[PDB]
């Protein structure tokens, strides 16, 4: 009775912080924001980066990334954004990675815990995603210790 | 290294796409996307054997792995290059952590397992039944580094601890207490199962109970 | 009783024939050489044959005829007592469920209740082997 | 505890904890802790949702604004007869009570779907602070635990 | 009509299929003559030996034609000696191998795809050689005291691979593309359970096996040659587990020409799909398409 | 029921029954009332098997 | 049977999964050949053997009641893999090796058909 | 109960009234129907409870018509 059309294991979405996109024809995994964090908020003007894979479904033709905007402030794709025939673009170093690179210079701020919306433009498929910070490997930072009270 | 990378795609290809797609993004309503999962999630469900997996059901079973250690390396190399993520912890020697995953604090780790894991794997991992044919499996058998992957990558319906969450050296008190749970012998006789009360009540009925009315069945008469 | 030991010594000639060939055969112009099981379970279907065909041979030429043997024997040279049958018993139902708690055991491999099949299979078991020879009870 | 702590498909127990209840070094701030450990009604399970999952949550009356983005924080306390009922599947978002096999549905504000339970857990309203520490943004709205007859 | 006498028989498109589809026809023509007389004997008794108003007595008790019996058991036997003498010729036909392909194949199956190597190509006029073995992965496989003769069951040293790939997706179904005309062989190896390689117009299939030599498989055929052009169905035929019935696949035969184009078009790096559309063919398959990846119409 | 099965000379087949009464003319036993008691139903159970002989 | 048959009637997968659909035919050739048709040779033979030849019994009584009782509890000890939740059998009624193995088959159906 | 029924019918409680059998039938069938109200989702058991209610209650009818018409007693 558990292994009909309806299936636990089948449907079950990858345990990573990124989020999962269709985009026409492009698939968009593990998008999220890299953007250490120091108290609430991280302040307009800060330059966080944001990162993701983009994988090109069709395996006839090639595809190419334009136009990321969003209401966080203005993005910047620096790299050869084509993704090709059945290939991948890996857009950012993410945190285990041992050169095409998507820069947020913010405007209003953000913080850990939210979602905050992206629109990626390919030259066929155009889609908002409503992305999440991920600290990714890095360690849990100090906390203050605690007086007796 | 470029050869590790493409013996890890070569075997990917001839083992893992009908699931999981030519560039790791999922099959729909057969397999999830490999991006970011990681090399510790790659040795994790390759180590234990869950991967490959041979149909939907509700819970992929463990089994006999499908590959060796450095085939194992080669596809979390493969998968760690689509997206990173978290990697398996490695000694001196650069192999696979075993002994320096076993923290020095047990009774630390015995009360982090009995808040974060008893309720799924019971007092003494032996295992536990979940929702709707889902179950945390008995604990008895893997080894640390399985253990602390567990951990990190959060398998089916396991949650997810972070290193954030559950820092590295908690992890290591963890896996000890989850190794010398495993490897201690019990104190009052056979431990049936450790389990405690129904294959306790099972014992008495089946063993003392029944030696009980056999002594009476020689002692007294029929008719 | 020779035409019953004649049926295993004819099965038995053909399989025996049917070994060797199939051994010969496979040696010779089959890849990789003798087929190691189709050969062994050739020779011992050719053993359980000869086996059994054996001793009912060695059985016929032991005992004269009897009335089933004898092509115009009587109805009344069976009389007598036939032997023993038993009459009624739970004891194979109680066999047949031991022997499921233990392969039920072996198929989830749970080591405790193989174990307590097997001892349920001892037990029915002695059940059935002494249910018409015990004695009564003694007080 | 901050709310990268926590990734999604994460869950942790939290404790209701005070600034003056201390570190427990004095013997003073280690009865405070002690109790802190041992109230009954105090255990909350903080579950980090899936950002791709977002679109399923249905937010129950007077609760709808009880969750930081992505982070739902309910009782740990079973609603049937008080159980932790912490058995936490990130996938199917289901909590499991070990004791008598309630169910509850954790995109659909904790609401049984299975088992002796009739009644939702509660949710605890949860923000940050200037610092970036997750707080509580206010009480329960609703009696925790085992129900009785004064109840509602 | 020899369609109908085949019984749902491709017609075939390799002379060894032809020579196949002969031997059927002729054994279903054989068989159809044997149980048209046993089945006129059945209706015959059962129309004319049916009990009458007026028989009285039984009828005549008789029990026993020894001529009889004995003549009818020697007309089967000349039958099927004469079947197994065409059986045996048809096929030492079509398990005949020549020692110089034109073209050898590797197929490799696994669950649930295929994967074809382009091995070696040496055409008979010397129009087109080419050496595709890449050896120097095959060695990347070995794992190595081991369980079997020194080696773990992890060895997959048996497998084939190869410089020019076409890899089955569970989007996009494996095109083998093959030249008309030329002597085409086929190596099979598995990568984990037995699959079937069948390709229905072939009229022919050979399971495909784990570890072929350790199991006395030969795992080797050939075609003489295709003898037309066109776009073929080929199925799994051995049960591998859950998408047994979803992982088909299909043989694209194109003028030799067209094949050497083919060819440079995937040593240049292009795809299978775009070396397709390179030589003006469909760049997927047209005999069959992708399933849906949903498990049903209830999802 | 004794189990024991004889072929009487016109081929009938009869089991030997152990009477737990007094019998006919015909040797067939009188119908007894039930006592609310055990009834034996195996020979073994009545002394048919004797003992084995003395010894250790 | 009639599961398998009505799925087959139109193309596309309408109530059953590949998985089931596997069980299906796996435990229904099954079923047909050793739960039906090998018993029913001797339920025969029990109904009329010892008639035939004139015989007031067979020659082993009590082994008789346990063949058919092993019959009964082994048919259902392998049919009741349709009650786990991976489900009965799917690789076949004749089980090639190594789709049987416990890398490619690990439910717990296939070990309860095989005892 | 008359003694060719139950032949130790003087000697313990052997009847029980068809009436208390045919209703129990009916309250359990009922029952089995109740509990297609609470918590649950799926209808899988649902399915499952409305087959067992339906065979106890053709149960329940047949030997209350056979019965009535007399041909059991
Ligand atoms: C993990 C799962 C299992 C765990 C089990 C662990 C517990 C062990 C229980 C031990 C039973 C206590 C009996 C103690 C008596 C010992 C003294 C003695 O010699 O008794 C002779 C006694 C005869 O004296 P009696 O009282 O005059 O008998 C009346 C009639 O003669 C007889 O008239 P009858 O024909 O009506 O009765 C015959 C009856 C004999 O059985 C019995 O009557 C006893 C059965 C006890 C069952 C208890 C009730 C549970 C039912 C629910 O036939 C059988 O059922 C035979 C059963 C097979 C024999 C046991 C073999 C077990 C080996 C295990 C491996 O017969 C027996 O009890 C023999 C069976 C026991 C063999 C000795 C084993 C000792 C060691 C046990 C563990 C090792
Ligand atoms: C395996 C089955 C072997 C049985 C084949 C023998 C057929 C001959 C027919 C016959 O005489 O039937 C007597 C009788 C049938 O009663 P009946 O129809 O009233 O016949 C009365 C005779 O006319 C009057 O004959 P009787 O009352 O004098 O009794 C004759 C009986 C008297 O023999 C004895 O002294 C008792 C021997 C009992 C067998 C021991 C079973 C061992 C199980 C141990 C499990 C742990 C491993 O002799 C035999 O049955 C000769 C067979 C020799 C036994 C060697 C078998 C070794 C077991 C292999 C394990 C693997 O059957 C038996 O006494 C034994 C059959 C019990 C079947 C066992 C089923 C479960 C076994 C599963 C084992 C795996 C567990 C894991
Ligand atoms: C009046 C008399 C009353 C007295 C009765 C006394 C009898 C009991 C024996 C006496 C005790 C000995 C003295 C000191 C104790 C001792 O020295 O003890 C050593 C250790 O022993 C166990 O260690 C196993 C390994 O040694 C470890 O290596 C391993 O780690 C450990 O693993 C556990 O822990 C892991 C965490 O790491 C988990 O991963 C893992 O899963 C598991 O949990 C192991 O344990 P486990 O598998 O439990 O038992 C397995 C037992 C095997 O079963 C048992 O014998 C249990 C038997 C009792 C249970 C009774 C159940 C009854 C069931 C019902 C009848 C149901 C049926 C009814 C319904 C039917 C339906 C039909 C209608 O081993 C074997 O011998 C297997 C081979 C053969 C077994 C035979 C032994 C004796 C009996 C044989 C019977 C005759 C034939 C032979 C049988 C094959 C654990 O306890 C350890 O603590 C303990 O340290
Ligand atoms: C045999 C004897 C009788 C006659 C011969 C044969 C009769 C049997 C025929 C039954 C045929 C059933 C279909 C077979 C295929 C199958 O395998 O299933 C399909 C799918 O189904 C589920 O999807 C539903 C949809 O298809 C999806 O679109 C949808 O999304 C999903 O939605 C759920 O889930 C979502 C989240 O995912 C939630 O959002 C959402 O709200 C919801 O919860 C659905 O699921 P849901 O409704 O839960 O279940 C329902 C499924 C589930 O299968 C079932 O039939 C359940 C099994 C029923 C078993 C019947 C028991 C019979 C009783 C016993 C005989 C009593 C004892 C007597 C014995 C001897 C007596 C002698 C003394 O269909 C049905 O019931 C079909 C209706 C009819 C069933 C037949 C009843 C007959 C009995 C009545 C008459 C009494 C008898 C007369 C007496 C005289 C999911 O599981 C899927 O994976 C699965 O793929
Ligand atoms: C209300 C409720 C719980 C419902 C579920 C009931 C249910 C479906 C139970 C059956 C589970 C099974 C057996 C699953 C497989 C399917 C299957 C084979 C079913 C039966 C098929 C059938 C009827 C035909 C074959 C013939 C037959 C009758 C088979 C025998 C079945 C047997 C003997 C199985 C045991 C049944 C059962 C539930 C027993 C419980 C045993 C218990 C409570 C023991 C506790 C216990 C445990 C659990 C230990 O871990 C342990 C470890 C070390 C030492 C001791 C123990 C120990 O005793
Ligand atoms: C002690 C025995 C008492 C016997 C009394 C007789 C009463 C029998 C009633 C029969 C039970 C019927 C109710 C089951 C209704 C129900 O809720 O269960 C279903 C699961 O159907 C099944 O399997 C049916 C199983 C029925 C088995 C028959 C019962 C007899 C057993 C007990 C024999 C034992 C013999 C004794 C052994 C030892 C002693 C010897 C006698 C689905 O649940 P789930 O699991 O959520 O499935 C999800 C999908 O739906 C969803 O798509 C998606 O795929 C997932 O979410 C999936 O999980
Ligand atoms: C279809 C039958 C599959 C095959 C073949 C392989 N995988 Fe898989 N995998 C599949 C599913 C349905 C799932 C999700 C639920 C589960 O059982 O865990 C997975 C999961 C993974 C993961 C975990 C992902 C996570 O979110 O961290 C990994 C790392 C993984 N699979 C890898 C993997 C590899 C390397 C495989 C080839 C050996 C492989 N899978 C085969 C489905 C299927
Ligand atoms: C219930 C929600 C769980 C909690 C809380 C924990 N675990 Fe778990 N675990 C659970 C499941 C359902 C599974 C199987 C997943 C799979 O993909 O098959 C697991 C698995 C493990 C393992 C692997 C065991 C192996 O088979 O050897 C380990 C080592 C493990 N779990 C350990 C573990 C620890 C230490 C936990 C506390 C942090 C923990 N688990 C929590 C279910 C649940
Ligand atoms: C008797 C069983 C016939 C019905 C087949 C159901 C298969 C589903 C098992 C899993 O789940
Ligand atoms: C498209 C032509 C189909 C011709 C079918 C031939 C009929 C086969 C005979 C059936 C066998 C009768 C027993
Ligand atoms: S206490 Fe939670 S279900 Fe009973
Ligand atoms: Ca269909
Ligand atoms: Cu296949
Ligand atoms: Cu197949």
């Amino acid at each position: 009775c558990s292994a009909g059309q309806i299936s636990q294991t089948t449907t079950q979405e990858p345990a990573v912080n990124g989020v999962n996109a269709q985009a026409g024809q492009v698939s968009l995994r593990n998008v999220h924001l890299r953007a250490p964090q120091q108290t609430d908020y991280v302040e307009p003007g800060t330059t966080v980066e944001l990162l993701f894979v983009a994988a090109n479904d069709s395996t006839e033709g090639s595809n190419k990334l334009k136009s990321i905007t969003s209401d966080v402030g203005e993005v910047t794709l620096t790299g050869d954004s084509t993704v090709p025939a059945d290939g991948v673009l890996i857009v950012g170093e993410p945190d285990g990675q041992i050169a095409v690179t998507a820069e947020v210079e913010l405007t209003k701020p953000i913080t850990n815990g939210l979602l905050y919306d992206f629109t990626f433009t390919f030259e066929d498929g155009e889609t908002t995603v409503a992305v999440p910070i991920s600290a990714g490997e890095q360690p849990r930072r100090p906390v203050p210790p605690a007086g007796p009270g | 290294q470029s050869a590790l990378l493409r013996t890890g795609k070569q075997l990917f290809e001839t083992s893992c796409v009908s699931c999981h797609g030519a560039n790791l993004q999922g099959v729909p309503d057969r397999g999830p996307s490999l991006i970011g999962t990681g090399e510790a999630a790659v040795y994790f469900q390759v180590s234990t054997g869950r991967m490959p997996a041979m149909r939907g059901e509700a819970q992929a079973p463990s089994k006999p792995p499908h590959f060796d250690e450095s085939q194992i390396d080669a596809l979390g190399a493969y998968v760690q290059a689509n997206g990173g993520g978290p990697t398996v912890p490695r000694d001196d020697h650069g192999a696979v952590a075993q002994e320096s995953l076993i923290g020095g604090d047990v009774a630390r780790g015995g009360d982090l397992f009995r808040l974060n894991c008893a309720s799924c794997h019971n007092f003494t991992g032996k295992g536990g039944a979940l929702s709707s044919g889902k179950y945390a499996p008995d604990l008895g058998d893997a080894n640390p580094a399985q253990i602390y992957t567990a951990m990190l990558t959060g398998p089916q319906n396991m949650p997810k601890f972070s290193d954030r969450q559950l820092t590295p050296d908690e992890k290591r008190d963890i896996v000890a207490y989850v190794r010398e749970s495993a490897e201690t012998p019990s104190y009052g006789g056979y431990g049936l199962g450790g389990f405690g009360p129904a294959p306790e009540g099972m014992a008495m009925w089946i063993i003392g109970m029944v030696a009980a009315i056999g002594v009476a069945m020689w002692i007294g008469s029929r008719a | 009783m020779h035409i019953e030991a004649r049926l295993f010594e004819i099965l038995t000639a053909f399989f025996a024939l049917a070994a060797v060939v199939y051994a010969v055969l496979t040696a010779m112009f089959a890849t990789g050489g003798v087929e190691w099981a189709g050969t062994t379970a050739l020779v011992l279907t050719t053993g359980l044959t000869l086996i059994t065909g054996t001793f009912f041979r060695f059985v016929a030429r032991r005992l004269d005829t009897r009335p089933e043997d004898y092509e115009d024997a009587e109805i009344s040279d069976g009389a007598g007592e036939l032997g023993f049958f038993a009459p009624h018993s739970w004891w194979p139902i109680l066999i047949s469920l031991s022997f499921s708690t233990a392969a039920v055991g072996a198929a989830l491999w749970l080591p405790w209740l193989i174990a307590a099949g097997v001892a349920f299979v001892i037990t029915s078991v002695c059940g059935l082997v002494f249910e018409y020879y015990w004695g009564p009870e003694k007080h | 505890m901050r709310p990268e702590d926590i990734d999604a498909g994460g869950m942790e127990t939290v404790f209701p904890w005070r600034e003056s209840d201390g570190d427990g070094t004095t013997v003073e701030s280690e009865h405070k802790l002690t109790e802190i450990a041992m109230g009954v009604r105090n255990p909350v399970m903080l579950i980090r949702i899936k950002p791709a999952d977002m679109h399923r949550v249905i937010k129950r009356k007077g609760q709808e604004s009880f969750n930081f983005g992505e982070l739902f924080a309910y009782t740990k306390v079973c609603s049937h007869l008080g159980c932790p009922s912490s058995l936490y599947e990130q996938q199917t978002y289901r909590i499991l009570c070990p004791c008598h096999q309630s169910q509850f549905d954790a995109l659909e504000f904790a609401k049984p779907i299975f088992g002796p339970a009739a009644r939702a857990l509660a949710q605890l309203p949860i923000t940050i602070d200037e610092d970036g520490y997750l707080v509580a943004n206010g009480d329960f709205v609703e009696p925790v635990g085992p129900a009785f007859w004064e109840r509602k | 009509w020899s369609d109908a006498l085949a019984l749902g028989w491709p017609t075939g498109i390799t002379p060894e299929a032809k020579l196949n589809r002969e031997l059927w026809i002729g054994s279903v023509i054989a068989s159809f003559a044997v149980g048209a007389i046993v089945w006129g004997l059945i209706f015959w008794t059962s129309a004319f030996h049916r009990k009458k108003a007026t028989d009285t007595e039984l009828p005549r008790q008789f029990g026993y034609n020894m001529p009889l019996e004995l003549t009818l058991t020697v007309i089967p036997f000349l039958i099927i000696s004469v079947l197994f003498y065409f059986t045996v010729v048809v096929q030492e036909r079509m398990m005949h191998k020549d020692p110089n392909p034109e073209v050898v194949i590797d197929v490799t199956a696994f669950q649930w795809n295929w994967k074809f190597g382009y091995q070696k190509i040496a055409f008979a006029d010397g129009s087109f050689d080419y050496d595709g073995a890449d050896p120097e992965r095959k060695e990347a496989m070995t794992s190595r005291v081991g369980p079997i003769r020194g080696m773990t069951p992890e060895d997959r040293t048996y497998l084939n691979f190869d410089k020019i790939e076409t890899l089955g997706t569970s989007s996009e179904i494996p095109v083998l593309v093959l030249p008309a005309g030329k002597r085409i062989e086929f190596v099979l190896n598995s990568a984990d359970v037995i699959h079937g390689f069948w390709v229905p117009e072939f009229l022919f299939k050979r399971d495909v096996l784990p570890e072929p030599k350790a199991n006395n498989s030969d795992n080797v055929f050939q075609v003489s040659e295709i003898q037309q052009t066109g776009a073929f169905v080929g199925r799994c035929t051995e049960m591998c587990g859950t998408f047994h019935a979803m992982m088909n696949f299909e043989v694209r035969v194109v003028e030799p020409n067209d094949f050497k184009a083919y060819i440079d078009q995937r040593n240049a790096g292009k795809t299978n799909a775009e070396a397709l559309a390179a030589i003006n063919q469909p760049p997927l398959a047209i005999t069959t398409e992708p399933f849906e990846s949903r498990r049903g119409e209830l999802v | 029921e004794t189990g024991i099965i004889k072929r009487l000379p016109h081929g009938a087949y009869v089991e030997l029954h152990q009477p737990l009464g007094p019998v006919d003319e015909h040797g067939h036993p009188i119908p007894l009332e039930y006592a609310g008691a055990p009834l034996p139903k195996r020979m073994n159970k009545l002394g048919s098997g004797g003992a084995p002989g003395t010894g250790s | 049977a009639l599961f398998m048959r009505t799925e087959l009637a139109m193309p596309g997968l309408q109530f059953l999964s590949n998985e089931q659909f596997n069980q299906l035919f796996t435990m229904h050739g099954t079923v047909m050949l050793l739960f039906y048709a090998t018993p029913i040779v001797f339920g025969f033979a029990n109904l009329v053997l010892p008639l035939q030849i004139g015989a007031p019994d067979v020659a082993f009584p009590r082994l008789n009641a346990l063949s058919f009782w092993l019959f009964l509890f082994g048919a259902l000890i392998a049919i009741a893999g349709f009650i786990t939740p991976g489900g009965a059998a799917d690789f076949g009624w004749t089980a090639y090796s190594p789709l049987t193995d416990a890398i490619h088959s690990p439910g717990a159906g296939g070990d309860l058909w095989i005892m | 109960v008359d003694v060719e029924d139950v032949p130790s019918a003087e000697w313990g409680w052997s009847h029980m009234p068809i009436g208390v059998m045919h209703i129990g039938g009916l309250l359990s069938a009922a029952f089995l129907l109740v509990m297609m109200r609470g918590n649950h989702v799926g209808h899988v058991e649902d399915w499952f409870l409305i087959g067992f209610a339906a065979v106890i209650v053709a149960l329940v009818g047949r030997n209350w018509w056979l019965r009535r018409r007399g041909w059991i007693r």
